[PDB]
RNA sequence: CCGUCGCUAGUACCGAUUGAAUGGCUUAGUGAGGCCUCAGGAUUUGCUUAGAGAAGGGGGCAACUCCAUCUCAGAGCGAAG
RNA sequence: UGAUUCAUAAUAACUUUUCGAAUCGCAUGGCCUUGUGCUGGCGAUGGUUCAUUCAAAUUUCUGCCCUAUCAACUUUCGAUGGUAGGAUAGUGGCCUACCAUGGUUUCAACGGGUAACGGGGAAUAAGGGUUCGAUUCCGGAGAGGGAGCCUGAGAAACGGCU
RNA sequence: UGAAACUGCGAAUGGCUCAUUAAAUCAGUUAUCGUUUAUUUGAUAGUUCCUUUACUACAUGGAUAUCUGUGGUAAUUCUAG
């Protein structure tokens, strides 16, 4: 029904091409999934060569990773800060690929506080001389400690969760993170 | 239209069968094997028009069912399995065991081999790449994948494959004046040495091949098979031994040879 | 009209045909998955206890 | 031998009828039916030790020398629907 | 490899944790720690991504019959391109958002007609040609029309459905 | 031995027809480093465990059809208990 077509679409030049046969399976798009975040949900929907594909709905929950560091946790979404194609998906909140979006933290602050254990938002022995060995490695961009202080780290979603079904994504860091930043201070 | 085609007509059927134009609506389409359905050959077409072993399909069905056919070791039922170029069939009774070997005119002659030559089978390598776990693995243009290759078993070369364990016992590497079989085209079926590799980005390598008669002839990398070193070929090849002759020339062998 | 009644455990069950209309007016307006009661069906049938599920216009 | 005006046939041309018909596009309004979707929950059941009558309801009066025990009021937790 | 963010292998997590043989026919072997113990043959089917084969969508280049009594068309309702998303098995204005104003055209765009399915080929036959090709082969469409979808590896199937 | 039925696979091939369709289809020619591919023959998974002093294995569960029975209908390759 949703079709694919290029034989609909007129043509480079503009002559009406007539409706060459009735269009093919082969050739379909299904109905968008734009998953929100209010409680977990998935459809899978049985695509060409069989092969289940998991339609991502209202997902809540994904790992978002680091850089730096080189780490992702069972952490949560809160809500779509800014996506960059249409405003629209902000309004309804609609959770996509490349939104920005704020994460729940507090995973990946236990995370640390294993990890190097110095805390961000402001025993035994031998572990001591380990902690000792790590830490003053990553001194981190400011914004993404605030953030960690607030409970919402900014994130890009990068995952395609209409498509794969997880909602797994990206702690801004850098030139691309205070670009993204700037952009929601200008919408805001 | 609407999925995969599942008959074969006899005049589409490719000409390499030599079938009769006439003689039944269809040919038999060779299934999904190990080559491809032009350059492969059916159970059928082998056991009917070309040993006559069978007087029709039914027979060759029977036979097949008796099961004293093996295409490569491995036993086969199946009509229409497109044994192709270099597979070993061998029948158990008789022990007539055949190679698939090309005629210099291009149809699959029927080589009567010994049965300690028909043991082993030539394959060409189509790809080196390596799977899952990090395992090297190489490819065959005729059907196999071996695990664990020689390092320096590359693309396009030639590989002794043991048939019976399915293994690697040598290989030739792919080189200027080295003895090569011809699979493809105008050129399918002689037999020449390799001078030339013309290399060219994409657009297929091309390679100059000269015969026994110092006749030069050019074609395709995917359509040359490499086949020894010149003087020793690995396998035994038919009477005529890929040359290829002039037509007058072939007039003349014809009409000069009449022995009632 | 007719009636469709079956026993479970026994395995055994018979038709009833009933031209009487009272006895019908029993089942009118209930639902399929609810109970019967044998008395007010017939006085053939009392003590018992039916339960309404299947049936055909 | 050329025109006008006559008679007899036929071809097309224009042409009021607010003509008629078929199809192709098409405004506005409606909009069947499926697909996804928000819910919705007929029904089907598993696991919970949840008390039985049970006549060795685990190898001899007894929390059976208590057995996937006799089995429904449980109710909780699901899964499919 | 002509060429990669390729093959592929590690570190990190998630996962409404796929898969990981409570499978059917013959045959009934080998060690005794003498239990019926531990063991082992010929096959069937499934099941993972990688091959292959059968294929599959697209896609590059070049090539169509008549018409100016069709010279502008496309672009409100995607036209051309971009960026991002969405979708798709995947490429892609395929669709959405935001922006730019492109794109094609007398080397006939666009429109109209075809008593046009395309090609292999057919008839004629000095050479050049001209006409025909519904039709045994290859492609493409369609199953009264138009729409929509289930199942399925593969259908927008019509000897399936709505 | 095997009716019936559930599971499998097949029914998307073939056959027909030429309505559309004029850079569309189609012809040769490339490409998929741009993808799916039952079937095919080749390949192949000690890590399911989650603290490690008493735990599901020489075989786990309940369904549904054939049937047999209780039927409706004016009827339909109709199917309710
Ligand atoms: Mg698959
Ligand atoms: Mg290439
Ligand atoms: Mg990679
Ligand atoms: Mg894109
Ligand atoms: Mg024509
Ligand atoms: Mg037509
Ligand atoms: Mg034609
Ligand atoms: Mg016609
Ligand atoms: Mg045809
Ligand atoms: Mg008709
Ligand atoms: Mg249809
Ligand atoms: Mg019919
Ligand atoms: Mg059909
Ligand atoms: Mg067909």
């Amino acid at each position: 029904g949703i079709s694919r077509d290029s034989r609909h679409k007129r043509a480079a030049t503009g002559a009406k091409r007539a409706q060459f046969r009735k269009k093919r399976k082969f050739e379909l798009g299904r109905q968008a999934a734009n998953t929100k975040i209010g409680t977990k949900r998935i459809h899978p929907v049985r695509t060409r060569g069989g092969n289940q594909k998991f339609r991502a709905l209202r997902i809540e929950t994904g790992n978002f990773s680091w850089a730096s560091e080189g780490v992702a946790r069972k952490t949560r979404i809160t809500g779509v800060v800014y996506h960059p194609s249409n405003n629209e998906l902000v309004r309804t909140n609609t959770l996509t690929k490349a939104a920005i979006v704020q994460i729940d933290a507090t995973p990946f602050r236990q995370w640390y506080e294993s990890h190097y254990g110095q805390s961000l938002g402001k025993t035994s022995k031998n572990t001591e001389r380990k902690w000792a060995a790590r830490a003053a490695e990553a001194k981190i961009e400011h914004a993404v400690d605030s953030q960690f202080g607030a409970g919402r780290l900014y994130a890009a979603i990068s995952s395609r969760p209409g498509q794969s079904g997880r909602c797994d994504g990206y702690i801004l860091e850098g030139e691309e993170l205070a670009f993204y930043l700037r952009r929601l201070t200008a919408k805001k | 239209a609407r999925g995969p085609k599942k008959h074969l007509k006899r005049l589409a059927a490719p000409h390499h069968w030599m079938l009769d134009k006439l003689s039944g609506c269809y040919a038999p389409r060779p299934s999904a094997g190990p080559h491809k359905l032009r350059e492969s050959l059916p159970l059928i077409v082998f056991l009917r028009n070309r040993l006559k072993y069978a007087l029709n399909g039914r027979e060759v069905k029977a036979i097949l069912m008796q099961r004293h056919v093996k295409v490569d070791g491995k036993v086969r039922t199946d009509t229409t399995f497109p044994a192709g170029f270099m597979d070993v069939i061998t029948l158990e009774a008789t022990n007539e065991n055949f190679r698939l070997v090309y005629d210099v005119k291009g149809r699959f002659a029927v080589h009567r081999i010994t049965d300690e030559e028909a043991s082993y089978k030539l394959a060409k390598v189509k790809k080196v790449q390596l799977g899952k776990k990090g395992i090297p693995y190489v490819v065959t243009h005729d059907g196999r994948t071996i695990r664990y290759p020689d390092p320096n078993i590359k693309v396009n070369d030639t590989v002794k494959v043991d048939l019976a364990t399915g293994t690697i016992t040598d290989f030739i590497k792919f080189d200027t004046g080295k003895l090569v079989y011809v699979t493809g085209g105008r050129n399918l079926g002689r037999v020449g040495t390799i001078v030339h590799r013309e290399r060219h980005e994409g657009g297929f390598d091309l390679v100059h091949i000269k015969d026994s008669l110092e006749n030069t002839f050019v074609t395709r990398l995917n359509n040359v098979f490499v086949i020894g070193e010149p003087g020793r070929p690995w396998i035994s090849l038919p009477k005529g031994k890929g040359i290829k002759l002039t037509i007058s020339e072939e007039r003349d062998r014809r009409r000069a040879q009449h022995g009632l | 009209m007719k009636l469709n009644i079956s026993y479970p455990i026994n395995g055994t069950q018979k038709c009833i045909e009933i031209d009487d209309e009272h006895r019908v007016r029993v089942f009118y307006d209930k639902r399929i998955g609810q109970e019967v009661d044998g008395e007010s069906v017939g006085d053939e049938f009392k003590g018992y206890v039916f339960k309404i599920a299947g049936g055909n216009d």
